[PDB]
């Protein structure tokens, strides 16, 4: 039987009015014999039809895989009106519904703190740059490290994770090569959140 | 001069020869290390800025991210631009080294050594190929210019 994934939009895409933020309903597996497959879209129980569906496409594992598009209002998604994608089969019993929205909260604003490497990790031809974002809600949040102006290839970020305060954090890694590090070059960690002035931060960090 | 110029030190050209591929002509009597073009997968990025201070220059992904911080020249030569591309060595960058090159400079970044001729001819040689930006290092061996 098929299976039903909604996503929710890019962080970017909703802070900045400049983007285009959309919601993207996946369908996982799509039969040979029935690859026919209805989109309906809601908004807060209301239909739309604003949506595109992108062509079904054929994967390694003889299985269609059909997208739908719908793009949502900045100000509706961060209001935290639900999206639900209606996916109908007749290989499916019944057809699947999935809901998104925005978490309902009272925004936080995240604490930005970089942290240089562990003298211990000094040892290795490469070291890591930290970048700890806390205290924000809700979830949605967008990180890049760069130097110069130019965005960094080697990062990567942890998802989002519960704090007992009810609030999320993460971590980000910066991956550098020791010498770029000791030679007192700045890396700077950006932030976008909804909580932020200008839904925006930067912390910089270099060698003392 | 509608292209960027910029000096760079030994290190710094060392550092993107690190990142290229080819070996020199036997003819330049050059060190071990020179190499002639970046691999396909890097592009060097350089910036000059009205401020000397955050004049970069960088090695790319091909999507424009960030690899290897190369430099921050302190140092200007009397075009404020930010170009992408390739980095194609081209010894002194006379008319006659262009003539004899391999690889095509058009589109591309050059490295010159300073040499025989002045920095104007060299940029001018290169812009006349169109090449999109200039970089110069000194070698400590010395070729002063003749006029
Ligand atoms: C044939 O081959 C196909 C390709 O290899 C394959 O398709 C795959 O099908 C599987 C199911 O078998 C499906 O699995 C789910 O994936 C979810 C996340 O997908 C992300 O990330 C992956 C990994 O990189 C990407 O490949 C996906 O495209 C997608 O990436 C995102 O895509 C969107 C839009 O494209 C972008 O906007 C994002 O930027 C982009 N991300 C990236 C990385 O680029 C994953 O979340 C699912 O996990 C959840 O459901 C599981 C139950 O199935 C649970 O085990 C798990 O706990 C999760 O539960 C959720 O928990 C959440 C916590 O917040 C809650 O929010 C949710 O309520 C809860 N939901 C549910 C329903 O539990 C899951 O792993 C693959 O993504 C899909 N594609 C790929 C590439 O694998 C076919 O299935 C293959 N055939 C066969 C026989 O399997």
């Amino acid at each position: 039987g098929p299976s039903v994934f909604l996503f929710p939009p890019k962080p970017k895409d909703t802070l900045y009015i400049t983007r285009e933020p959309e919601v993207t309903c996946v369908v996982v597996d799509v039969s040979h014999e029935d690859p026919e497959v209805k989109f309906n879209w809601y908004v807060d129980g209301v239909e739309v039809h604003n949506a595109k569906t992108k062509p079904r496409e054929e994967q390694y594992n003889s299985t269609y895989r059909v997208v739908s598009v719908l793009t949502v209002l900045h100000q509706d998604w961060l209001n935290g009106k639900e999206y639900k994608c209606k996916v109908s089969n007749k290989a499916l019993g019944a057809p699947i519904e999935k809901t998104i929205s925005k978490a309902k909260g009272q925004p936080r604003e995240p604490q930005v703190y970089t942290l240089p490497p562990s003298r211990d990790e000094l040892t290795k031809n490469q070291v890591s740059l930290t970048c700890l974002v806390k205290g924000f809600y809700p979830s949605d949040i967008a990180v890049e490290w760069e130097s110069y102006g130019t965005e960094w290839s080697s990062y990567k970020t942890t998802p989002p994770v519960l704090d007992s305060d009810g609030s999320f954090f993460l971590y980000s890694k910066l991956t550098v090569t020791k010498s770029e590090w000791q030679q007192g070059f700045v890396f700077s960690c950006s932030v976008m959140h909804e909580a932020l002035h200008n839904h925006y931060t930067q912390k910089s960090l270099s060698l003392s | 001069p509608n292209i960027p110029v910029q000096t760079i030190s030994r290190a710094a050209a060392e550092k993107l020869f690190g990142n290229m591929e080819g070996d020199c002509p036997s003819d330049w009597k050059t060190d071990s290390t020179c190499r002639m073009v970046t691999s396909e997968s890097k592009n060097v990025k350089l910036t000059v800025s009205n401020d000397s201070a955050q004049n970069s220059v960088i090695i790319v992904d091909k999507n424009g991210r960030l690899v290897y911080l190369v430099e921050n020249p302190g140092g200007y030569v009397a075009k404020a631009a930010t170009v992408t591309g390739k980095l194609v060595h081209a010894n002194f960058g006379t008319k006659k080294d262009f003539e004899d090159l391999y690889t095509p400079v058009n589109g591309s970044i050059v490295i010159v050594r300073a040499g025989k001729i002045t920095f104007a001819e060299k940029v001018a040689n290169a812009e006349s190929l169109n090449a999109i930006g200039v970089l110069i290092y000194m070698d400590q061996t010395k070729f002063p210019i003749v006029n």
